[PDB]
RNA sequence: AUGGUGAACUAUGCCUGAAUAGGGUGAAGCCAGAGGAAACUCUGGUGGAGGCUCGUAGCGGUUCUGACGUGCAAAUCGAUC
RNA sequence: UUCAAAUGAGAACUUUGAAGACUGAAGUGGGGAAAGGUUCCACGUCAACAGCAGUUGGACGUGGGUUAGUCGAUCCUAAGAGAUGGGGAAGCUCCGUUUCAAAGGCCUGAUUUUAUGCAGGCCACCAUCGAAAGGGAAUCCGGUUAAGAUUCCGGAACCUGGAUAUGGAUUCUUCACGGUAACGUAACUGAAUGUGGAGACGUCGGCGCGAGCCCUGGGAGGAGUUAUCUUUUCUUCUUAACAGCUUAUCACCCCGGAAUUGGUUUAUCCGGAGAUGGGGUCUUAUGGCUGGAAGAGGCCAGCACCUUUGCUGGCUCCGGUGCGCUUGUGACGGCCCGUGAAAAUCCACAGGAAGGAAUAGUUUUCAUGCCAGGUCGUACUGAUAACCGCAGCAGGUCUCCAAGGUGAACAGCCUCUAGUUGAUAGAAUAAUGUAGAUAAGGGAAGUCGGCAAAAUAGAUCCGUAACUUCGGGAUAAGGAUUGGCUCUAAGGGUCGAUCAACUUAGAACUGGUACGGACAAGGGGAAUCUGACUGUCUAAUUAAAACAUAGCAUUGCGAUGGUCAGAAAGUGAUGUUGACGCAAU
């Protein structure tokens, strides 16, 4: 438990301590995965609260599919700008 | 010396095919009234697969003519059939790809596949994917039928033998190269106990009659006349010629 | 991105079995596993099966055709003679 | 094995002529938000299946046990 | 950590060897052998399953009422609703075209 | 030479079952973007193919020509593979 | 391995207690298939056997022990085996399995002389054997013995076969009603014959969900530690078959009519052959609540006492988390010149032969009630001592369950549960060995030969040639970094607030410059001979350049046939086959 806790804050991750390849410690696919369905979520929960119309919901869908945006706070931005012209 | 290689194959204990999966024998309808007169009307059900053979089989239920059943018959399916169509065979049926017509029935130059030996054996000739008998004339004296083999040969068959309008399906299989060792493999798991080969001449002497000596040779003409026995059939049969 | 120059779908094989060998395989790979035109519904949803059976996703459509291709080059030839003799026989 | 929650059809079952047993259950539970209750529980042994009827009423379940059969074989606790 | 073993004396793991595990009211971790799961009835002529048909072994359907194994309507539980349709239809306008056909 | 007995080992086919960590590489198909008059050409992702690859259980048995060599053993033991 | 006690004539070896250790969940743990056959358990006992010992034992002597309508066998069929009818053979016998055969019996009507003679029709499939892992009607929990249990006891269920009554339902419109529909229900006639479904099925990949396990918060008990510290460490808090209600991805129905194309998966598929959207229907894998059921089981406290040994009290509650582990399952995707059993058995539908109501009948597919369920197997070992190898032999022998830490990991290393502590011992430390190791300076000078050994090794970043079938070569070659500690930034869920995961990057500080600190873990390069590759063989001296392989070519054959088998045959293999085939090189 106590070794657990200092995991927690962030010691004993240097190189030193790895002995697996950053996919065998995590997959790239599960990082991809839980991205492009934060990415969809919020797509669909700005649709259905009027804040973006079906038709830039449409470009926006297949924008994040084609890894345009990186994290949730790049897509938010990008949607501002949008429609502030 | 010992029993080589090709005798052992008639007793037929590991040799025998391998027919576990088999859809069933691909036969056309038992002659009947209505052939021989006028037609009968089949619906394609379905087209499936068979272990071990190349080309597709279509299941066609017909209406049995003398009690109140269906009767189910296994083709080999022709390039067009399709499943819902309906298939008409007997000697009044009309000049169309799936269709089972008498020789005699038909103008010069028709394709058929399927195709009688003799009137009521259900199929002989033309039978692998791909492959077809054309017509070539008629003779109505004698009532007989000159066809093309897909070997090339001409043969002379009665009017009366039946047929299949088309081509089987399934064909240009043999174009594509098998690449590996595997996929032949799985071939003949569904055939035969056929391969792999041993060369003969990798034996001994016991064993077959191209095996020994300090190289690896034939050493006598490798073209065996017709006449010889069981143990010495080994090689060129009854070869004309040889070379390229 | 282009992730091949010429090999395509073979370079599952890798370096082996030879270039020439691997190149007409490629050749039946691609109809093989193409997507077909329905004659009867009109969609693109036709796919193989077994060699020489070629289903259509909709309409639950099967047609017998060849080993890599819904249609050979002989199939259509014998179509087109036995529609030509058909019509010497009724007309 | 079954539960049945209508008290007239409870008094079918004690007479149905193959029943010849019964046993009366108490259970000290507590309720949704308040402080403990009295809990009964009234089982009919039939030929193949055994009938629970449960009340959390205390008066309403003092009237039950006076009315059952006095041919029935009663067990208590 | 509890550890449980085959309570049937195969001990091979079969399509028949199936086992499920359970806690007991004696708090022990105990193997439970469990059948294979049903397969529901399928249409005759489209093949997909048929609705409102309840999905038993082939065994237990003679231990069920009929209300189980139907539906309320011509072919129910032997064809789909989709199906039926399609034989009624095409049964009127082909006898209608036999008629014109006769004349 | 005559008449008999063996496929519980093993060889091969068939029928019906079961068994096989974690990694590297990243083929088709698909998405976005860039360049160009056009044909088309590049970039980033996605995807997870192979009688591919490192390496456990498993299967096999290269070398030390190691141990043993009236042995634990009429073929085994250890390391390496 | 050690100390002590007990027993005994006698104790390094038996029993008990204490201590030190190991197996470390792919076990030295807990069950089985085959094989063995009483080795199982108790009492008595030590001549022989346990290559020392023996008071002990799988030894010796005498007894005890295996309980089933639900678990298997029994039934079904698989590859195959094999009667009959017939044909061969001097003959023992051979062929063949639906075959050149007059190959057989259940629905009844007819009869109240008696039991079935006798009227139609139906059906022609035409022995039998073949699976303790395939197919398959039906059971669970708690307790109980020196040794038995899903088999005994208590409680609670279920299936099949057979008897029958009541209630309910239905009928004077004789064989039910509702919903536009998908379809719903406590029921709600159906012979021959026909059709369909279930039985019934490959493999790999990621994703969703369930169960058990793992981790963890609060609280109610018990135990350990306490010089000092620790609201702390360990442990208990459980819920079966079965039953009622309810619960679903997929699929389907109704309304409506789409380009400013929309919807949508991690994975690109769907829509005028009707999308999105709104409202509905259904499968019940699965989960929830309740009954079963707290009366059980579990954890504690207070009382009796040689004793048959109990009695009385409490508590057994409420949450969180996930690329976790094992396993089940769903919707999908990849692959084949490979497309991945059969039968018994059960159900539904189409059909309409018959039987049926008014002072009365039918439904045992609705509910309740009554009776029966035979035969054989069942103990134990399952292996460094119960099997096979001449044996209590380091060999061989099919399979299920699988905790914590480190770490990519079922690797190695340590620990909990459980199980062992068995292998003749004591004393001494010569040579020569076997096994494990280290060496100054030189660095293959050794040797047939770098044989053996050493060096390299994880991960992150940088960098990477000739050649090439353009796929590779490649971890080419060649460099740098790695601890601890204190911080910082970024990456989420539900509804401004609130809650919850280890992933990566960076910066100071710190040390005998150490840090994949044990464990784990590639030497590399330039060329020649040879086989293309993966694969295969001389069990017990040869693993290769030998065999095989894809590719290439040649030969025979159109069935009254090619190749091959047989003593013969009304006999066979290829052949459930037909030249894109079979056969021979
Ligand atoms: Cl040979
Ligand atoms: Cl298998
Ligand atoms: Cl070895
Ligand atoms: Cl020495
Ligand atoms: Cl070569
Ligand atoms: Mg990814
Ligand atoms: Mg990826
Ligand atoms: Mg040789
Ligand atoms: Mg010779
Ligand atoms: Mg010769
Ligand atoms: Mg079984
Ligand atoms: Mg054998
Ligand atoms: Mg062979
Ligand atoms: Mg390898
Ligand atoms: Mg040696
Ligand atoms: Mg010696
Ligand atoms: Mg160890
Ligand atoms: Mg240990
Ligand atoms: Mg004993
Ligand atoms: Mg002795
Ligand atoms: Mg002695
Ligand atoms: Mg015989
Ligand atoms: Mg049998
Ligand atoms: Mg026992
Ligand atoms: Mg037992
Ligand atoms: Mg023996
Ligand atoms: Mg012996
Ligand atoms: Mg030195
Ligand atoms: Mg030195
Ligand atoms: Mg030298
Ligand atoms: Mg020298
Ligand atoms: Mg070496
Ligand atoms: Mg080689
Ligand atoms: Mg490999
Ligand atoms: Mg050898
Ligand atoms: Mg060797
Ligand atoms: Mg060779
Ligand atoms: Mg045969
Ligand atoms: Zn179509
Ligand atoms: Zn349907």
């Amino acid at each position: 438990r106590a070794h657990a806790q200092s995991k927690r804050e962030g010691r004993h991750s240097g190189y030193g301590k790895r002995k697996g390849t950053r996919e065998a410690r995590l997959p790239s696919q599960v990082v991809w995965i839980r991205r492009l369905r934060v990415l969809r979520r919020l797509l669909a929960k700005y649709r259905d609260a009027g804040k973006i119309d079906k038709h830039l919901y449409h470009v926006l869908y297949k924008e994040s599919k084609g890894n345009a945006f990186k994290h949730k706070r790049a897509l938010v931005e990008h949607i501002i700008q949008a429609k502030a012209d | 010396g010992r029993v080589i290689r090709n005798q052992r194959k008639g007793a037929g204990s590991i040799f025998t095919s391998h027919t576990r999966l088999r859809q069933g024998a691909a036969k056309l309808r038992t002659l009947d009234y209505a052939e021989r007169h006028g037609y009968i009307r089949g619906i394609v059900k379905q087209i499936v697969h068979d272990s071990g053979r190349g080309a597709p089989l279509a299941k066609v239920v017909f209406r049995d003519p003398y009690k109140y059943r269906l009767r189910e018959e296994i083709f080999i399916a022709n390039e067009g059939v399709h499943t819902g169509q309906f298939i008409y065979a007997g000697k009044k049926a009309s000049l169309n790809v799936g269709n089972v017509l008498p020789l005699g029935s038909v103008p010069e130059g028709t394709i058929v596949s399927n195709v009688e030996e003799k009137p009521g054996d259900r199929g002989a000739l033309a039978r692998a994917s791909g492959n077809y008998v054309i017509i070539i004339g008629h003779n109505p004296d004698e009532n007989k039928t000159r066809v093309r083999l897909p070997s090339g040969a001409k043969k002379v068959i009665s009017s009366d033998a039946r047929g299949v309008i088309g081509v089987i399906a399934g064909g240009g299989r043999v174009d594509k190269p098998l690449l590996k060792a595997g996929r032949a493999f799985h071939k003949y798991r569904l055939k035969r106990n056929s391969w792999p080969k041993t060369r003969g001449v990798a034996m001994n002497p016991v064993d077959h009659p191209h095996g020994g000596g300090n190289h690896q040779h034939i050493g006598k003409a490798s073209t065996i006349s017709r006449g010889a026995v069981s143990g010495q059939k080994a090689g060129l049969i009854a070869a004309r010629r040889t070379g390229l | 991105a282009k992730r091949t120059k010429k090999v395509g779908i073979t370079g599952k094989y890798g370096v082996r079995y030879g270039s020439s060998l691997r190149r007409q395989v490629k050749k039946l790979e691609i109809q093989q596993h193409a997507r077909y035109d329905c004659s009867f519904c009109g969609k693109k949803t036709v796919k193989r099966g077994a060699a020489g059976i070629w289903t259509c996703s909709c309409c639950k459509k099967t047609v017998a055709g060849g080993a890599y291709t819904v249609s050979t080059a002989a199939a259509a030839t014998v179509r087109s003679t036995i529609r030509r003799l058909r019509e010497m026989v009724e007309a | 094995a079954r539960e049945i929650t209508d008290i007239k059809q409870f008094l079918e079952l004690t007479r149905r002529a193959d029943v010849k047993t019964a046993t009366v259950k108490i259970n000290k539970k507590l309720n949704k938000a308040g402080k403990p209750f009295r809990q009964t529980k009234f089982k009919v042994r039939g030929s193949s299946s055994l009938y629970t009827l449960v009340i959390n009423d205390a008066g309403k379940a003092k009237k039950l046990i006076q009315s059952l059969p006095p041919t029935l074989k009663v067990n208590r606790l | 950590a509890q550890r449980v073993t085959f309570r049937r004396r195969n001990p091979y793991n079969t399509r028949s060897n199936k086992i499920k595990v359970v806690k007991t009211p004696g708090g022990i971790l105990r193997a439970q052998h469990v059948k294979k799961l049903a397969t529901r009835p399928k249409c005759g002529d489209c093949g997909s399953a048929l609705q409102g048909i309840s999905t038993l072994r082939p065994r237990q359907y003679a231990t069920v009422s009929k209300t189980h194994k139907t539906v309320s309507r011509a072919y129910g539980g032997s064809r789909c609703a989709n199906c039926v349709k399609e034989r009624i239809i095409r049964a009127f306008l082909i006898e209608e075209q036999k008629i014109v056909k006769k004349v």
